C-alpha cells in the first residue's frame, strides 16, 4: 500500500514563506528519488527537482535555484519543500512523486513517476483574510418556471476558499446548485447556491442556507424568503 | 533542451484510437513516460519505457517512441478516458526531468445543449447595506464555451461584471456564472437591467427590473 499523503492547503501574502511536506509510506523512503512538480492553475506539469533521500543531495530545475529549498526526515520518512518570498504566479498545486529506483546504483530504474501525493494547493494573493455578506436570492415570479421556484443564497466577497453550502442543514439535498465560485479583480471571491423547489412549498417550508467559511471561523445560516 | 511538443487538444469519437504525439529531437533515443490526469486528480503514470503498463492499466494503453516522435495510442476510447495527457523524458544533459505541455483528449459525441439562465435581482438586505449585486447563473449547457453581456435598458453594461469560466457539472454539461456590480442608485434608475448568454450562436436573455 504505496502512498504519498502532503499536508493542506495554505494561503499567503506575496513575499511570504511556506513549508510543504510530503509522508511516504509503503515502501523503502531512502531508496527512491522523491520529486516535486508544481502546476499553475489551467497549465501544464512543471517539474521543480530532486532530493536523493538517502544522501539530502538535491538537484533543482533553473528557474527555481535560489528559492526552493528540499530537505528530509529520513526517522518519519517525509520530504519537505520551503519555497521562500512566494510570487503570485507561484499559485499552484505542489506535487511530490516517487522517481527513480535505487539512487545512484547498478540498478537505477527511472520508469518515471510512478506515485503522486494528492498535491498542496498554494494560494498567493494579495488579499486578506474575509468572511462572506451571505445576501437571501429570493424567490420571486420571475425566479418561477413550470410551478417550480428557484431561490438561493448570494455568497459575497469573502476570501480565500474554500466554502461549503448546504441546505436547511443538509436535509434539502435535490435540486441544489451550488455555483463554482467567481475571483473578482478586487482579489475577493462570491459564488451563489440555489436550489429548485415547489412553489407550493413556499409558504409551508422553510429555506435556509448553511454557509461555512473555515478560513474565517465563520458559518451563517441566512433564511430565504418570499418577496 | 528536449522541449517536448504535444498538441493541445485532440478529439475522437467514442471507441476510436486516440494518438497523441510527443515530439521531440531524437527523442527515439530516450524513454518516455506518459502520465493521465483527469479533472480534479493527481496524475497517474500510465505508459513507462515507450511502450510498457504499470499494473492495473488497461491494454488499449500503449506508446510507441521512434526517431523524432513517441505516440500514446488510446485504443477503443470510452468516455473515462477524458483527462489532459502528459508526456515525460528524463534529460542527459542535466539530471533534468522534463514535460511535454500536455494534451486535452475530449471524447466527441456528447449530446448539446443550449443553456439554462436565472437572473436575481439585488436582496433587499444587499440594498439596505447600500450595495447592489445582479447574479445570472448559467447552467446545463454543452459544449462548455459560452459568452456573457449584460445591459441596462437595452444599452451595454461593461464595467463592475466578473463572469467564472464554465465548468463540467456531474452530468457532464456545463454551468458558469456572472456578477454585476452597482450602486443602488444605478439599479434604481434604469427600467430594467438583463443578463444574455450566447451559446453556439444562439442567445437566451433573462432581465429583471428594479420594481418588480
Amino acid at each position: 500500500q504505496v502512498q504519498l499523503v502532503q499536508s493542506g492547503a495554505e494561503v499567503k501574502k506575496p513575499g511570504a514563506s511556506v513549508k510543504v511536506s510530503c509522508k511516504a509510506s509503503g515502501y523503502t523512503f531512502t531508496g527512491y528519488y522523491m520529486h516535486w512538480v508544481r502546476q499553475a492553475p489551467g497549465q501544464g506539469l512543471e517539474w521543480m527537482g530532486w532530493i536523493n533521500p538517502n544522501s539530502g543531495g538535491t538537484n533543482y530545475a533553473q528557474k527555481f535555484q535560489g528559492w526552493v529549498t528540499m530537505t528530509r526526515d529520513t526517522s518519519i520518512s517525509t520530504a519537505y519543500m520551503e519555497l521562500s518570498r512566494l510570487r503570485s504566479d507561484d499559485t499552484a498545486v505542489y506535487y511530490c512523486a516517487r522517481g527513480g529506483l535505487e539512487p545512484r546504483s547498478v540498478d537505477y530504474y527511472y520508469y518515471g513517476m510512478d506515485v503522486w501525493g494528492q498535491g498542496t494547493t498554494v494560494t498567493v494573493s494579495s488579499a486578506s483574510t474575509k468572511g462572506p455578506s451571505v445576501f437571501p436570492l429570493a424567490p420571486s415570479s420571475k425566479s418561477t418556471s413550470g410551478g417550480t421556484a428557484a431561490l438561493g443564497c448570494l455568497v459575497k466577497d469573502y476570501f480565500p476558499e474554500p466554502v461549503t453550502v448546504s441546505w436547511n442543514s443538509g436535509a434539502l439535498t435535490s435540486g441544489v446548485h451550488t455555483f463554482p465560485a467567481v475571483l473578482q479583480s478586487s482579489g475577493l471571491y462570491s459564488l451563489s447556491s440555489v436550489v429548485t423547489v415547489p412553489s407550493s412549498s413556499l409558504g409551508t417550508q422553510t429555506y435556509i442556507c448553511n454557509v461555512n467559511h473555515k478560513p474565517s471561523n465563520t458559518k451563517v445560516d441566512k433564511r430565504v424568503e418570499p418577496k | 533542451q528536449s522541449v517536448l511538443t504535444q498538441p493541445p487538444s485532440v478529439s475522437v469519437a467514442p471507441g476510436q484510437t486516440a494518438r497523441i504525439t510527443c515530439g521531440g529531437n531524437n527523442i527515439g533515443s530516450k524513454s518516455v513516460h506518459w502520465n493521465q490526469q483527469k479533472p480534479g486528480q493527481a496524475p497517474v503514470l500510465v505508459v513507462y519505457d515507450d511502450s510498457d503498463r504499470p499494473s492495473g492499466i488497461p491494454e488499449r494503453f500503449s506508446g510507441s517512441n521512434s526517431g523524432n516522435t513517441a505516440t500514446l495510442t488510446i485504443s477503443r476510447v470510452e468516455a473515462g478516458d477524458e483527462a489532459d495527457y502528459y508526456c515525460q523524458v528524463w534529460d542527459s544533459s542535466s539530471d533534468h526531468v522534463v514535460f511535454g505541455g500536455g494534451t486535452k483528449l475530449t471524447v466527441l459525441g456528447q449530446p448539446k445543449g443550449a443553456p439554462s439562465v436565472t437572473l436575481f435581482p439585488p436582496s433587499s438586505e444587499e440594498l439596505q447595506a447600500n450595495k447592489a449585486t445582479l447574479v445570472c447563473l448559467i447552467s446545463d449547457f454543452y459544449p462548455g464555451a459560452v459568452t456573457v453581456a449584460w445591459k441596462a435598458d437595452s444599452s451595454p453594461v461593461k464595467a463592475g461584471v466578473e463572469t467564472t469560466t464554465p465548468s463540467k457539472q456531474s452530468n457532464n454539461k456545463y454551468a458558469a456564472s456572472s456578477y454585476l456590480s452597482l450602486t443602488p442608485e444605478q439599479w434604481k434608475s434604469h427600467r430594467s437591467y438583463s443578463c444574455q448568454v450566447t451559446h453556439e450562436g444562439s442567445t437566451v436573455e433573462k432581465t429583471v427590473a428594479p420594481t418588480e
